[PDB]
RNA sequence: GCCCCUGAGACACCCUGACGGCCGCCGCCGCCCCGCUCACCCGGUCGCGCGGGGACCCGCCCGGGCGGGGAGUUCGGCUGGGGCGGCGCGCCUGCUACACCGGACCGCAGGCGUCCCACGGCGGGCUCAGCGAGGACGGAGACCUCCCGCGGAGCAGAAGGGCACAAGCCCGCCCGACCCGCGCCCCCCGUGCCGGCGCGGGCCGCGAAAGCGGGGCCUACCGAUCCUUCGCCGCCCCGGCCGCG
RNA sequence: ACAGCGUCGCGAGGGCCGCACCCGGCGCUGGCGCGACGUGAUUUCUGCCCAGUGCCACGACCGUCACCGUGAAGCGAUCCGC
RNA sequence: CCACGCGCCGCGGCGAGCCCGAGGGAGCCCCCGCGGCGGAGCGAGCGCGAGACGCCCCGGGCCCGCCAUGCCCCUGCGGGCG
RNA sequence: GGCGGGCCUGAGGCGGCGGGGGCGACGGGCGGAACUUAAGCAUAUCAGUACGCCCCGGAGGAGAAACCAACCGGGAUUCCCC
């Protein structure tokens, strides 16, 4: 396969590279993306996926953002992300 | 593996237009803020031959609505104008043969000459020796008369478009035989070249699609489909029904 | 299926049933059932398993089938209807249910047909060598040409819904030959001559 | 009124399902039809006194045709020249073949490209085509008898071998016309491939048994790599891991 | 080749061609026009065939017959439907 | 003819070894100088992994893998022994 | 309508300064063959070559990881040995 076998693999002492420092998108960087999304709107592919989630539930919601985002991982935060819009009205 | 006569055709050069010694163009008066008001008046200066065209050329002068000199337009001439006629022109100009006048003020069953397509086309349909064409009925229905083309269809242009009364002169040109084949050469001689032509049948068979087999055969059926290759449409194009029937009148 | 919603409500047409008052588990139910995306060539043709059942032998019935119960009859005590084949033709008219006789079936074998193969059936197993009555489950979802159908509800004379067992006996059978397994069914509602009942 | 009694089928016992039908009902989706000008495309002029289209075309992106008008090729072989009229171009029987075997030919006399779960396997019985001589109708001729019956019969078809308490014929069963692993012979470079043959094991059949059987008495009746499809137990995905591939 | 003779397409927002696109030629033209054709001056006539094979039909929409689109279904690559 | 790949063959050095590689060195023909090739095979892979003889040569017999299979059993559709 | 200012998108002229073309190699970007090979030929192959085109330098291009690796791990590019 990809792995050598020593049953005892490990004879040094190894640091784990981690984290560095996981950071966040910090206040400005969310705080601006509410600033632009409150003067221009949503975009014509988002406003299809919330109108599917008010009647449909997902199933054709993810499948419209699946042929729309390309990937199902940003489909599946793009469906979960639009949702927040749709249980208000 | 050569292009046929039709192919060569477009590309200009030999197969072109001799165009050199012909006056001009034919186009009535440019439609304008007087001709939209009234009338200006036109005297005959002239009624040349035109070395292209058998259709008699006419020259007519009208005066320039701004400088003082006096604009000449060539004007396909209509049987009856006579050097001297003084064509008086515009929305209010009469019927009297020569004016040119918006065809929807012109009554039903005129016989016209040099309609134009669609308004201020300066000139378009009906520009052959001895053709015309009839308003059937000026419609007020949608601001469009009924015209019917010299070849007989059903057309309709816009009210504003405009013609001269009176057949285009010239009449009875083809039933003359040419004769003499040099009569042809003469007359395809102010035209394009392509006289003399040669048939399908004659040439070898790299040339033509009708080609030629041993025994000068067409080959197959010249109904040609209208959606062809240009190369292929040789034969007829398209035909809907090949032979002489009941005559012409169904 | 809302085990908690409504399929505790299979007694809820309680004196609205009424209708002949027949004594059993109040509404006749029936389960009112049809199949959805079901095909003329599709695949569900067989049969496989208050009460109006009849079972008969010679060897034991008058005691143990017949006392706290079914009939009083031998393998034969028909003669003359199993010459003239009328009542037989169509047996609802006489056994409502069949099953005549088990291990001792041997005496009517030699004159016995017409009826009993319109009827379909006639000599299934409840017999004097078993305790006669253990086995009185005669009840029957029977699948193929038409719907669903109103299939039998499970009995349960016992009170409130102890039949949404039985009504899920029906559901862990039905979704079985089935083109599309569970997903071919189309309504899910109970109603009948009992009376005025709700979606299950 | 009824499982009153009668049909393939209560219908008075209310719910379904079916097709029509449809009030009407859709935060649903396809499709058209008409405006309007504000892109876009036209035509007038010396932009000196304006018109015509119109969200349509067009371009462009895939998609479905049609398309020697173009290209690029290919157009087998043998063979008393070519010869494509024939196929001896794979295969088999009997010759030719000159007594081991091997021996040529658009040389002769012919076939093969299939057919049959019985036309197979096995066990039992049986004797067949017919020479006669007899017997209602009944004679070349149909049947039923004996008798003599070396095969003169039939065994799916070419021909030649071969066969008689059978390899023919009938019956009773039954799947051996099965799997796992091999060798040998035939063509032969002693390579393939078809066709057999001889075994080591498993498992069944048939018969009391010994035996016999991986088809049809033998010699003809068929298939490389690649690729698809599929069967059986598994193995692999490469940094792991789990399902689907 | 040829006059004659017929057939054929077309109303320019169009026919028929050039050309890699740009964009040209027919056209300083407009159906007595321009292409596409066969036949070959008149005199005299041109029969019979639509089966095919061509062509032609805002002739039909029956059968097939695409990308779209979009019903399900599956976790999704997908997969069936119209 | 020259190049480089290959298959044998004859030599020369050395031997489970052997190797002027690119390079570095005040050196040029001299000194130092790896990957490589062997030394172990077989199996599609999981992977698992040769002793027992013999002047040579030929067989024979065995052992290793890939297969089947019979037993025994540990740490276990794992190991052993046939 | 007139007139004058500021901004903005433009129109000529002036001043300074660049830019164009050449070189039989090397170099960077495209456009792009066929003969040939497969004993024929279509996919292949020749070949990401000839040739066409544009551009630069004394070298250019490349270059400081959205990188290989899976190890008791490396560490921009460029070249060379394998």
């Amino acid at each position: 396969p990809g792995k050598v076998f020593n049953l005892k693999k490990g004879g040094a002492v190894v640091r784990i590279v981690r984290k560095k420092e996981e950071r966040k998108t910090k206040p400005h960087q969310e705080f601006v993306k509410s600033i632009i999304q409150e003067c221009t709107g949503m975009a014509p592919y988002e406003m299809h996926i919330i109108e599917l989630l008010r009647m449909n539930k997902d199933r054709h919601a993810l499948r419209y953002a699946k042929k729309r985002l390309g990937n199902i991982k940003r489909a599946k935060a793009k469906r979960d992300q639009l949702s927040v819009y749709a249980r208000n009205i | 593996g050569r292009r046929i006569r039709v192919q060569r055709k477009g590309a200009g050069s030999v197969f072109r237009a001799h165009v050199a010694r012909r006056l001009g163009a034919a186009k009535l008066r440019a439609n304008d803020f007087a001709e939209r008001t009234g009338s200006v008046r036109g005297v005959v200066k002239a009624i040349l031959h035109d070395r292209g065209r058998g259709a008699p050329l006419a020259r007519v002068q009208f005066p320039n609505m701004r400088g003082e000199g006096r604009v000449n337009e060539l004007f396909i001439a209509p049987e009856g104008m006579y050097t001297g006629q003084e064509v008086f022109s515009g929305n209010k100009a009469t019927l009297h043969i020569g004016n040119i006048l918006p065809v929807g003020n012109i009554p039903e069953g005129t016989y016209v000459c040099n309609v134009e397509e669609k308004p201020m086309d300066r000139g378009c349909l009906a520009r052959a020796s001895g053709t015309y064409c009839l308003v059937v009925a000026h419609n007020m229905e949608t601001n469009k008369t009924r015209i019917r083309l010299p070849s007989g269809q059903k057309k309709l242009i816009s009210s504003k478009a405009r013609a001269m009364i009176g057949l285009v002169a010239g009449g009875g040109r083809t039933d003359k035989p040419l004769l003499k084949a040099g009569n042809a050469y003469h007359k395809y001689k102010a035209k394009r070249n392509c006289w003399p032509v040669v048939r399908g049948v004659a040439m070898n068979p790299v040339d033509h699609p009708h080609g030629g087999g041993n025994h000068q055969h067409i080959g197959v059926s010249s109904c040609v489909p209208r959606n062809a290759v240009p190369g292929q449409k040789v034969g007829l194009i398209a035909a809907r029904r090949t032979g002489c029937s009941g005559g012409k009148r169904r | 299926i809302n085990p908690e919603a409504l399929n505790k409500h299979i007694a809820e047409i309680i004196e609205r049933a009424t209708n002949e008052k027949p004594r059993k588990f109040l509404e006749t139910v029936e389960l009112q059932v049809g199949l959805k995306g079901y095909d003329p060539k599709k695949d569900p043709r067989f049969n496989l398993p208050n009460l109006k059942l009849c079972v008969i032998a010679d060897a034991r019935d008058a005691d143990r089938a017949k006392k706290l119960g079914l009939n009083y009859v031998e393998i034969e005590h028909l003669q003359q209807f199993n010459k003239d084949a009328k009542q037989i033709k169509k047996f609802a008219k006489s056994y409502d249910v069949f099953l005549a006789s088990k291990s001792l079936i041997r005496q009517i074998t030699v004159y016995a047909g017409p009826g009993f193969t319109k009827a379909g059936r006639t000599p299934l197993p409840l017999a004097p060598d078993e305790d006669l009555e253990l086995k009185v489950l005669e009840c029957k979802v029977q699948f193929k040409k038409a719907v669903g159908l109103n299939w039998p509800i499970g009995n349960v004379k016992m009170p409130a819904s102890e039949i949404a067992q039985n009504i899920m006996t029906t559901l862990n059978f039905l979704a079985t030959q089935l083109k599309k397994g569970w997903q071919n069914i189309k309504t899910v509602y109970i109603k009948s001559t009992m009376g005025p009942s709700h979606r299950i």
